[PDB]
């Protein structure tokens, strides 16, 4: 069922009477990026989204360096 | 003795199961009807535009 793109996916659950190809260029969404092909579900392959923590760490260590007496 | 029905009434619906014979006659119409079930993921419930999903 994740194979259904989203602009039908309304469509076929009786959300909408217009489908997304009838759509008027007023009411299409914009999207200033390129758009590819659709990607259903990727769990229970190698294609599954992995979280990851999208910052630094809160404290940086000292650089040392070695400073020789007169 | 206050009991309108006669005894003979009383007992030819008590031993020919009256109202049981009823019931399933009432069953068996909805044999005869469209069902309910909707072939999903061929085909999705109703959705509304307040619903809420995945963010
Ligand atoms: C496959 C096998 C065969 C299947 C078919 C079987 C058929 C045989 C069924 C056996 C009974 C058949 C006779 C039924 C009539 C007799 C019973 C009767 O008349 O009613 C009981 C009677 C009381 O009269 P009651 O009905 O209560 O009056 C109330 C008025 N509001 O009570 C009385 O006062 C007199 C009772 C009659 C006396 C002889 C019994
Ligand atoms: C003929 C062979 C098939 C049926 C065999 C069984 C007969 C059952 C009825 C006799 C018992 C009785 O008590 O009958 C009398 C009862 C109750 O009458 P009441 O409530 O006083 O009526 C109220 C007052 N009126 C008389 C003015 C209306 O009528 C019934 O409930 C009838 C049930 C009919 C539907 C079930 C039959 C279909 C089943 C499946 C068949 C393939
Ligand atoms: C002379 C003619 C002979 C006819 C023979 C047929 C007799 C059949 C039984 C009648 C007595 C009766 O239904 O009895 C009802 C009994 C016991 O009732 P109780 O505890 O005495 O209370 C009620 C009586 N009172 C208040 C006077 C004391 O329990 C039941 O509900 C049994 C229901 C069984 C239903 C099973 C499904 C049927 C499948 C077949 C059809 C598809």
């Amino acid at each position: 069922m994740s194979e259904v793109e989203p602009g039908w996916h309304y469509w076929l659950a009786y959300g909408t009477d217009v489908p997304p190809n009838q759509l008027k260029p007023e009411e299409k969404s914009v999207r200033a990026y390129p758009v590819k092909k659709h990607v259903p579900n990727l769990t229970y392959t190698d294609g599954a989204y992995v979280p990851y923590n999208t910052a630094r760490p809160k404290c940086a260590t000292w650089d040392p360096k070695v400073t020789e007496r007169p | 003795e206050e009991s309108s029905e006669s005894a003979l009434s009383k007992a030819t619906k008590w031993y020919l199961l009256s109202e049981i014979f009823r019931g399933l006659y009432i069953t068996l119409e909805m044999y005869f009807r469209a069902p309910y079930t909707i072939y999903y993921p061929f085909e999705k419930g109703p959705v509304s535009p307040r619903f809420r999903g995945e963010h």
